[PDB]
């Protein structure tokens, strides 16, 4: 049980002489429990999103279902063979001999939007690594990630790992991951999830990078198809009440095919919104000026009535219309992490890129952008576009997520999230992160 | 865009005696194993197959120590004995389980080194062509021969692998695994009883079913399936009454099941195959009328409109499930010929319905003699572990656990689900 | 048995004492509830009930059954009815 400072420290000595004898492991031995922990996470994906649903209170199970797996098989496939251990690279001729070496102990910051997937991912990527981490998980949505950790610690006990390698938090409170984050013993932290949280990692004197997402626009023009932009941004949307990261935020409508695409809304389970209710949700989406925390992955007929308007309920999404104006004051320019979306109405080409540009440095962090345009007609188009933003991903007729038909959509995308910065004032572009910022290499020459 | 596929083996030798002419061919090579079941060893069975082997005189042994799945510790007794052996042929005799081991034991054999969990875990499925396969083949190859009419693992490069201390199912899925050869001889297959015949029939029936609205399904699946379609629906009736009094449904169903074995080899699986399997597996039920069961309530669950609510894609490909069952019931004959699609749809379901009624199957779970309190205590995690079973699955509509427990009690209860 | 007691009270509290010990050990208790289908059951318990009778049973039985008494006790065995006259 650990809910005070005291059996803090008894445990950060406890996971402290873990980490100590497990980084003296070979790596064909690793491997063997590397496999047994993936494929026994893989296997129970079910009880744990029905664990992170219940306790969370909202979501959708088998998008929990479907992300865990996909998770699990991922990160195990594209990190199956990795030399981690011992000596990596040599030059016997010139006697240099270069080694990698694991870091140590780290912290892990669980959001509840998220709460199951991450905890995996983290953990299989440090045990891979020879590392430890301790969590921090949110208090609401937190028992299903403390059961995943049991889970996951108890197929590496019963493949000779050490006794723990993995700590973790019981009933979380401010105090003890302050606590913990300017603890002496711990060498890296990955913080993910709201804003707050993240500057405040940042402002911490020591190494610390963050997984984040802002407002992702997309742009539409005239020699775009109406059906296949709307298809798409409907299914990525819909997927699990548009809680997943990096999700489409708000959307650029050229002028001319503006009222046609509008419509085309109206011929679906959006609801398009231009009266009063625009400021009745306007005040739900942004009570505190810091995205009021009710709306979180709620269906569309829940928020509407919350806003205080009826909506049929087979209605998915909300539309705002009234963003004729672009600064951070509008509750529609933030990011909403629900089914609701706000458009723009764009003049030109160019008016919607620079709409776009200006949605951009609101997120502050480079991340994803989307482009819904013909593809062989206008090739200028595309590669001014790309000269235009700066994000880490560039989409062109492209669905902001994960899963269409057959593979994935796109089959060779890495997850929304895994894109972290080591920064946050500016174009800041989000980086994947890999076992080379989590082993320190050094070399011998003779 | 994406790609598609169409991959078979090389060379099938397949009739009413058959057999003898087909294993002639085997001359040049030396060496052999034999797998099979200790039931059809016992049978005068092998004994065949071993005097025509040492009629040019092989050194051979059969393996007839496979039960009704796959172990993970028959395989490797097995492929430690034969790697004792070190045969360059390998012959497969049965139905399911002796197969498919074999296939895995050989493979072990093939590369004895690797270990088996990276394998496992490594290859799942398709369209996953990441990354690559170890060569096998390299020292032993692979001869295939069926005696269930209903089963198309003769053809298909599928396993599925289950633990003895936990009971994991392990699929495994790459083309590698398709058999150079295979053997479709009936003589084998006539003394076979009811309704063992309908088992399998259905069995493969629900294969090609959803195989043909698969959403993988290809240009080139729909022939042989509504081929093998069409065939059933005269012959499966006769040969379930009359066998082998006629010996000319028993082995043309025969080759149904290898037609839908050829189907679905490249059109994938769908869900109620999935929970066709889990629900045989807890309670012991045999394959072939655990999904028969199901059908009727899963094309129920299929059939419809324009619910929007987890289909993906939805315009691209599939134009509708609606559309592609009222061409098979008009292109059956199973429609009037001024009808509109539902109708068409009903009298299609209604005749598979009468189907069943005639090969004497039940027509609930309970009816099947399954309990009612173990059934609603497992139902909850049935329907969840059964969203997940690569079911994934040509599905065209996405399910929701939820709807699966519905299906489900529906089906322990009789009862057409109509909304 | 009480100590004050007749026989049949003792019958009853030896046949009451094997009902919920056998209830201890989860079983069922109509052999319905066993999972027969009874419909062939009745079709098929006429010559079940004549081949009962002369199996070797004959049999320390000291009275004679005739085919009519296994009929009723079989009906109510399945039933869980008392075989009771």
């Amino acid at each position: 049980p650990v809910t005070n400072l005291a059996e803090l420290d008894a445990l950060v000595a406890r996971v402290k002489a873990a980490q100590a004898e497990f980084a003296t492991f070979s790596q064909e031995q690793v491997d063997k429990i590397f496999r047994a922990a993936s494929l026994a996470a893989n296997q129970a994906r079910i009880p744990l999103a029905q664990m992170a649903v219940e306790e969370s209170g909202m979501g959708i199970v088998e998008d929990k279902v479907i992300k865990n797996h996909f998770a699990s098989e991922f990160i195990y496939n594209k990190y199956k063979d990795e030399k981690t251990c011992g000596i990596l690279e040599e030059d016997d001729n010139l006697g240099t001999m270069t080694i990698a070496e694991p870091v140590g102990i780290i912290c892990g910051i669980v959001p509840t939007t998220n709460p199951t997937s991450t905890a995996i991912f983290k953990s299989l990527i440090s045990l891979k690594t020879r590392n430890g981490i301790i969590f921090s998980p949110h208090p609401r949505a937190k028992n299903s990630t403390n059961a995943a950790a049991k889970l996951v610690l108890d197929a590496a006990i019963a493949a000779g790992a050490p006794k723990d390698i993995i700590g973790w938090i019981d009933q979380p409170s401010v105090e003890l991951s302050n606590a913990l984050m300017k603890h002496d013993g711990i060498a890296l932290i990955l913080a993910t999830g709201g804003p707050g949280m993240v500057k405040a990692a940042y402002s911490s004197g020591k190494p610390a990078i963050g997984v984040g997402a802002g407002n992702v626009p997309v742009v539409i023009d005239e020699t775009a198809d109406i059906k296949r932009a709307v298809a798409s941004i409907l299914m990525s949307k819909t997927f699990d009440n548009g809680v997943v990261c990096a999700s489409e935020q708000a959307a650029i409508v050229v002028s001319e095919v503006y009222d046609e695409v509008k419509e085309r809304f109206a011929t679906h389970k959006a609801h398009v919104l231009s009266k009063a209710d625009a400021d009745k949700v306007r005040k739900v989406l942004l009570i505190d000026g810091a995205l009021n925390a009710k709306i979180v992955g709620q269906p569309a007929a829940a928020i509407a009535e919350m806003a205080g308007v009826k909506v049929p309920a087979d209605t998915k999404v909300l539309v705002g219309e009234g963003l004729g104006k672009v600064s951070y004051d509008d509750e529609f320019a933030h990011e909403k992490l629900s089914p609701t979306l706000g458009l723009f109405r764009a003049d030109n080409f160019e008016d919607a890129v620079a709409q776009a540009v200006t949605m951009v440095e609101i997120g502050g962090i480079g991340h994803t952008s989307g482009l819904y345009t013909n593809q062989d007609v206008n090739a200028d188009r595309i590669r001014y576009f790309g000269d235009k933003l700066k994000t880490a991903r560039i989409l062109v007729n492209i669905p902001t997520t994960h899963g269409g038909i057959g593979d994935l959509y796109n089959f060779n995308v890495a997850p929304s999230l895994t894109l972290g910065c080591g920064s946050w004032g500016g174009n800041s572009i989000s980086e994947n992160v890999g076992p080379k910022h989590l082993i320190n290499k050094k070399t011998v020459a003779k | 865009e994406n790609m598609l596929w169409h991959k078979l083996p090389k060379s099938i030798y397949f009739r009413r005696g058959s057999l003898p002419i087909a294993l002639s061919d085997l001359e040049g090579k030396k060496r052999a194993f034999l797998v099979t079941d200790r039931f059809l060893f016992n049978n005068g069975y092998a004994d065949d197959v071993v005097a025509l082997l040492k009629a040019q005189g092989m050194e051979v042994q059969t393996f007839f120590e496979v039960e009704a799945d796959p172990t993970l510790s028959v395989v490797e007794k097995g492929a430690a004995a034969m790697q004792s052996f070190q045969p360059d042929v390998i012959l497969a005799l049965g139905g399911g389980s002796p197969m498919d081991a074999a296939k895995i034991m050989w493979v072990m054999y093939e590369h004895p080194d690797t270990h088996f969990e990276e394998l496992a875990m490594r290859f799942m499925d398709i369209r996953k062509r990441i990354y690559k396969f170890p060569k096998m083949g390299k020292k032993a190859e692979l001869v295939c021969i069926t005696t269930t009419s209903g089963t198309g693992s003769e053809v298909t490069p599928f396993a599925v692998v289950t633990d003895d201390k936990t009971g994991a199912k392990y699929p495994l899925a790459d083309y590698e695994l398709t058999p150079q050869m295979a053997i479709v001889d009936a003589n084998l297959v006539m003394n076979m009883p009811k309704s063992l015949t309908a088992f399998g029939g259905y069995d493969a029936v629900t294969h090609a079913l959803e195989a043909y609205v698969s959403v993988l399904a290809n240009e080139y699946s729909d022939g042989q399936a509504l081929q093998a379609l069409k065939m059933l629906k005269e012959y499966l009736p006769s040969s379930y009454a009359n066998g082998a009094k006629d010996p000319i449904a028993r082995e043309k169903v025969h080759n149904a099941a290898t037609i839908a074995g050829i189907a679905f080899a490249n059109a994938f699986l769908g869900v109620c195959h999935s929970m066709a399997h889990k629900i045989g597996a807890e309670f012991h039920l045999p394959h072939g009328l655990a999904n028969a069961l199901l059908i009727a309530n899963v094309v129920r669950y299929n059939a419809n409109d324009n619910p929007t609510k987890q289909t993906a894609f939805s315009q691209y490909d599939r134009p509708q499930a609606r559309r592609r069952y009222a061409e098979v019931a008009d292109h059956l004959g199973l429609s009037q010929p001024g009808d509109r699609t539902a109708q068409k749809i009903e009298r299609l379901l209604t005749w598979l319905d009468e189907l069943k009624v005639n090969l004497d199957i039940p027509k609930s779970i309970q009816a099947a003699g399954v309990a009612e309190a173990d059934f609603l205590a497992k139902v909850d995690e049935l329907a969840v572990e059964a969203f997940d079973d690569q079911c994934t699955g040509a599905n065209p509509r996405y399910p929701l656990i939820a709807e699966l427990k519905e299906v489900l009690l529906a089906s322990y209860y009789g009862k057409p689900f109509v909304e």
